């Protein structure tokens, strides 16, 4: 079926490696062929001076498609881990997901048990000095 | 329906008022009475979405089809299919050698052109703090439920209060109708989440997250796509002189689902997604609801028991009783009395039952008192007494109340607030007040007198007035709430 | 039985009592002594291992059969094999460029897939040891009995027991003497968390859990019946990709490779699904109530005796001699005495409590600790009793010393056994232990001859001198008194 | 013997140098063809157009590919290994004093000499600067 | 071609696969040999004609031994191994990490250490120039031996 | 050419002090002012490397070719080969075992000498560089010329001298306008001892020598004409030995990995066969004395100038303007004279002294700063002269003030260069030329038109109020006079 000033043909299993005059003797000799078949690659097959398929005098196309066997190097696309997007996206946030007595409590209780010894000597060294003591330990909180 | 669930809250809605302000999660059901009124059992069923638009669509896997190669000699090769935009295509340099069959070898423009198909396409659907729906139900008790379980399924209605119309009424049958104002609170942001669809699974993730994923995308019409950046699937072979083969990489479900399943599962139907966690801060308005058969007289004939009074650890005793007489309209008399003395035994919670029809199984879940208590639920001989024993002090119960409600009142304190008006302002001071003391006050000041109870807030006044230290003066705070409480 | 070794103890039980606390070294003997029971010999025989799991199978020697390479040029599709289903093929996928020289169609990557048998022998089994089911094997011999062999060692007085942490008292049937119930901890020493026994082709080696897994090899931890050998690629190879072929081949052997590395590691002894550990020691406490002495009835020997062999000195503070028994009063007790240059006929411990003679013409073996400097010992009795002059070197309160030393070091070493504080009897029974162990040698020597009420008066003494007027840090005398007081009942 | 669309003869080691037709005449050159057995190999024969020459390949084959299957049994004993690695294994070696814990201490005053000589000023003002630092060796 | 007390032939394309007589048989079998070009390859050709086959041997003869001279006129790179190299611009820094005191620089690069020292903890900075005043060029000096401390 | 670069400083050349400091970066184009003399503009063109010695010759691609391989038999003793003395050849003493079956009585590990040509390709050339062999072109410019040409520019004004570290001294003839020879200490700053140019395939690159010899290679430090190439190996390799033969191979082009490890190195700017180097000060001093003021005969213009081309501030502070000038008094100067909003036309200051035209219709190009605020560039006279007037943004004292700062820093730069200690009055001279290089702008605006009578006389009165009894502050009042003594004289 030669159209657009291009000669076509539904070449097949059978034809592949036999010389098929058409201005000139041509031939395929490719594997992946088949039946025809949606998967269908469409070149040239060019004239060749005495490549799957060369030709002849007059050069044409193939449409064959591969229904035999009708898938290699299926590497799946680098995704991101859903579980930490959260904690990303609120990375670059700021100054919204620090309320203070929800999470600054928090880590005045955990330091000061973290540390224990500063956290009495501060105590004591406050005492020396009520609430006063209340304020340094959060400030001590805050140093560190 | 309320016996079965946990966190029980009970809230005593003052008479002459027409506030309750209640907050309701999925596993959450709210019993209250209010004097002079049937009971409640409000909560809320089923926080759900719907009609959302669509975002996005992800093409999960991809096929190639009639691809077209054209190779040129050297010194630039063009394809027909290259103005296509269904197709994807390349310009590759590689020239066909002397043996290939051009006249020189060497490298030169090949393009390589093919059907991009697109099938198990993943869908994105952005959906709005609007258009969330919610179906609030109420049971009320006190009817005769001529069925085994204590469900008289006129006794129950249900509304949709979507953020929009915040207020819907419910037509309970007979009892008045009562109506709820609420504004809603969804917890899952809906700013930072979109609905994933997979081929018929459902998923809740990041906006950014979704955005960020890379795949060849479509934004056009649901019909048809445009697949922008189609690539993403689609490897070329090597460039061979005679053509360039193209395939595509692999389908991506499996990729997908293993980055997406630590994420929350929404199971989906007939087009709605539940939404677990949301808060729902509704205030209820009942002062158009009325009692039912308070015309009657108290019950002559027998009864009859079924199962045994089954606590619910709410400081409650439900027991379904049957009846068994001729006087179909009978209202239920129920004295619960306590071991001691003889003195009425505290709150009862259903309450003003009756039974409409011969042969009707009620449920009468009361409270009983602290120490050892006997409920006494029919007249004469035929009664149905009963031991219960209320394991736990008084005062225990009494500071329990109190800390639930300080967490209930600082829950609900942005609506539990009304500064528009001062009359609003001394309303919502009243209820708030009562909310966080009556437990205090029903406990500590219990058959104290109501004129005994007054005198004592006076008492207390003139005191805060005393000569003393001006921060004692908090005694003079107290008579304030003493006296509130007389409005109870 | 123990004088062959060295390193041997003599811990003399205190009388009235039902523990007495040892510990028995690998290569160690003890030898204790009461006033009414005859004299102990105890000697951990040998400690073992056993019940032990399979852990890993290391290969060693492969072999690699039937490779099998397919090919396929490029755009045909990446070659694929059959064999890539059997775990017991490799296989590996390699892209080779296809050149004009082997002639399909196109010239690109040509994929290849090879695949191959793999075949192990001489390989290498790791075994897992537990703390549990080791079992350690007391053997225990008793002096005084006499035996009709050449060498004095009756076979019927010697009995074995087996203990394990998990059954961890035992009772041997000494005949005739009275069951010794024992009951004993196994501290190990050499972890068995950490150890790791390898099974090579005819030996085995105590190596650590560690080098054993970063051991890099064809490893497969499944059953011994048939082997999966994850990890192949490590001991075999693949040649430098040819159009047609890709050759594999494997280094073979690595006899040589283990063996020099374990080599300088502990050799551990194999012996019928048992290998005997050498770290071990036991930490036992010997009840010996329930055996009672033997032979008490009988008279005492009035016939001849003659010696096999002259007293030699055993190092040890003692002497030992077999002396034979030619007489016709079957069953006797050896008379058995003493002496020392003056009258002084209390002379020294005798070892070999009431020695008896059970046959005609016996070979008993004697043990006695002669005291300090000159001294005779007597064997029998009559005019043709033989007798052996003796001069024992040293000082005395020497001995007593290196005696408060030893007592220090092994009390020590049985510290937690040592002392018992579940009840406050118990526990004076312990304390009591601890102070008579300490000062065996002290009491029992620096104070001799005192007279056994003069003791307990100057202890009297000494208590009064502790309560009288004086500085408190020499009350310490007080509080030796007590000591002094409680070795009287001793 | 030809299975699963492939083809194979069990070649032998008289099959060396000589074609066989089998849709092309075909023949191998395998140094190590021999006796077949278990130590076998077997694997393609690219058929290969004459405008070339041999490559590479143990054997080239005409227009027709032929799958080969000889042993390397030959000479009975088994065919060289070819090692190429040293495996070499790590080996296993060998495996409070109060001499020991002075070394501690002494890598600790040599460790930190300022709080040392800290420590020494404040004790002073003897055995209890010592027992000191041996505590403070201890605590760090 | 025997030359040098050595028998040599030149082998070819067509010789392989084919027996060669000379006062032996013999024959090869390499599968890359070609035709002379300027690579080739030479080794002999040991007689392993006793009664068992060949073995690790591309050529054998029957009486004589022979050496040959195929070379790879195929019209190779077994063993590929790229040689890594140092990265250059890390060069520059690292030769100069050994070098002491010449990469000193005194005149500015000490000092622009002395400002990064008081910029990087100025709480001691402060605190240090504040004492130096308490007790003229004094407090300059303190600086400066201070952001050498450190 | 001058104005269009950036940073165009100028210094006022003293007149009779013929000594005149510049420092030439990389872009650095210095217009320097003589009363007496018309301008320069002096600014380095480049500073090349070329013909500079050879140093090492890395193969990066390696060829291999004729092996041969000599056999013995196992235990027959090792085999030799001819080529194993050859240089061109390489060999290697390989022991495999030849079997039974190759052909021998003994077999086992045996004896395996391969040998073969070893020959190059594209080799590197290392080749080091000194402080010799790198000179410097510096262009000198002046200014008054007529250009018959659109461009400006005459060629009677630009010349050329090549100077080397070696030839420090060099004159420029600048045609009748004199000759201007200058001295110039070439300091680099880029040690060239250190670096080594690397001679790629056909690129040039600059690498560090340490960098170059410590790559991994095989090299030769012998002739150009014939390479040694010892340390061959790193090229190639045997593959496995074969009883029979054995077979050896390179390894591949080695271009691409080492320009990849390369190509963050900068690539040199080829050139007429050498490189030119970026950023080398010169610190030269000019003496200027023999240049003579062109037509300073001629008589003054008449006739009509025509601007072509609005007045385009070059933006370092000074205006320039393209200028016609058709008339028939061709051998004339271009009158030029700069008045601004005051009577007083001594505000101005002309860059272009003495500015002469040859032919008819000749662009010249002048230049001029206005004094600070409004002014008018009139550029004739009678009746068609043409006039500009300019607005000067910024401030007089401040331009004042960023000249001092820049005479400061450029005699920083040319501390050492820029002094003289040898002779006395030769470092009195160099302390003028610096006290003017550092005063020159703060003396001509602080004091303009005081009056040279009167700047004497203003100096002399701050010397004597020096003499007074005050601190040592007010003692700088004698400085200042050694300013106004030593500056406003000259």
């Amino acid at each position: 079926r030669t159209v657009g000033d291009l000669t076509w043909l539904n070449v097949s299993t059978t034809d592949v490696g036999k010389w098929i005059r058409v201005k000139g003797e041509c031939f395929v000799t490719a594997t992946d062929v088949g039946t025809w078949c949606s998967d269908s690659v469409g070149y040239e097959c060019p004239q060749i001076a005495p490549l799957d398929c060369y030709c002849r005098n007059t050069s044409t196309y193939v449409t064959y498609g591969r229904c035999k066997n009708g898938s290699r190097s299926k590497r799946a696309i680098t995704i991101a881990p859903h579980g930490e997007a959260g904690l990303r996206v609120g990375s670059t946030k700021h100054w919204t997901s620090r309320a203070t007595p929800q999470r600054y409590l928090m880590r005045v209780e955990k330091w000061v048990l973290r540390h224990p010894l500063p956290a009495l000597v501060l105590v004591v060294l406050g005492w020396m000095m009520h609430g006063q003591r209340a304020m340094y330990i959060v400030l001590m909180l805050l140093v560190a | 329906q309320c016996l079965d669930v946990q966190s029980r809250d009970f809230v005593q809605g003052v008479s002459g008022g027409t506030w309750v302000d209640v907050v309701l999660d999925h596993d959450n059901c709210i019993t209250i009475v209010a004097d002079g009124k049937p009971s409640f059992d409000i909560r809320l069923s089923k926080m759900s979405m719907s009609k959302f638009a669509e975002y996005k669509r992800y093409c999960l896997q991809a096929t190639m089809s009639d691809v077209t190669s054209i190779v040129a000699c050297p010194g630039d090769a063009h394809n027909d299919k290259s103005k296509n935009h269904e197709y994807i295509c390349k310009a590759v340099n590689n020239d066909r050698g002397w043996g290939n069959g051009c006249v020189l070898f060497g490298k030169g423009s090949m393009e390589t052109c093919g059907k991009f198909e697109c099938k198990k396409k993943m869908a994105g659907k952005l959906v709005a703090r609007e258009n969330v729906e919610s179906v609030v139900t109420v049971h009320v008790h006190g009817a005769s439920a001529t069925d085994t379980k204590g469900v008289d399924t006129a006794s129950t209605a249900k509304a949709t209060i979507t953020p929009k119309a915040s207020v819907a009424t419910l037509n309970l049958n007979d009892f008045g109708s009562l109506e709820v104002d609420c504004s809603t609170d969804v917890g899952m942001d809906f700013g930072e989440i979109v609905v994933a669809d997979m081929s018929g699974k459902w998923w809740i993730v990041n906006k950014d997250w979704f955005n960020e994923l890379a795949l060849p995308w479509s934004t056009a019409s649901t019909t048809a796509e445009v697949w922008q950046a189609r690539d993403r699937l689609v490897e070329f072979g090597w460039p061979h002189a005679a053509k360039q083969n193209i395939y595509d990489i692999g389908d991506q479900e499996g990729a997908v689902t293993a980055a997406i399943a630590q994420a929350p599962m929404a199971k989906w139907e007939s087009d709605k997604v539940e939404l677990i966690s949301g808060i729902l801060k509704c205030k209820v308005k009942l002062g158009n609801l009325k009692l039912r058969g308070v015309t009657y007289s108290m019950c002559a004939q027998t009864f009859t028991t079924e199962t045994r009074p089954a606590d619910t650890g709410h400081g409650t005793v439900a027991f379904k009783v049957k009846y068994v007489g001729t006087d179909v309209p009978c209202r239920v008399p129920l004295h619960i009395i306590d071991s001691d003395g003889g003195v009425a035994a505290g709150r009862v919670i259903t309450a003003h039952p009756f039974v409409m029809k011969q042969n009707d199984y009620i449920i009468l879940e009361v409270e009983p008192p602290f120490g050892d208590s006997k409920i006494e639920i029919g007249t004469g001989t035929t009664k149905l007494v009963e031991a219960w024993h209320r394991k736990g002090s008084s005062i225990g119960n009494a500071f329990t109340a109190t800390y639930k409600g300080i967490t209930k009142l600082t829950v609900l304190g942005e609506h539990a607030w009304d500064f528009n008006s001062l009359g609003g302002f001394g309303a919502s001071l009243g209820k708030a007040v009562h909310t966080l003391f009556g437990g205090v006050f029903r406990v500590m000041f219990g058959g104290m007198g109501w004129l005994t109870k007054i005198f004592v807030g006076a008492v207390l006044v003139w005191l805060g007035l005393g000569a003393h230290d001006k921060t004692i003066a908090t005694t003079m705070i107290l008579v304030g709430s003493i006296l509130m409480y007389m409005a109870v």
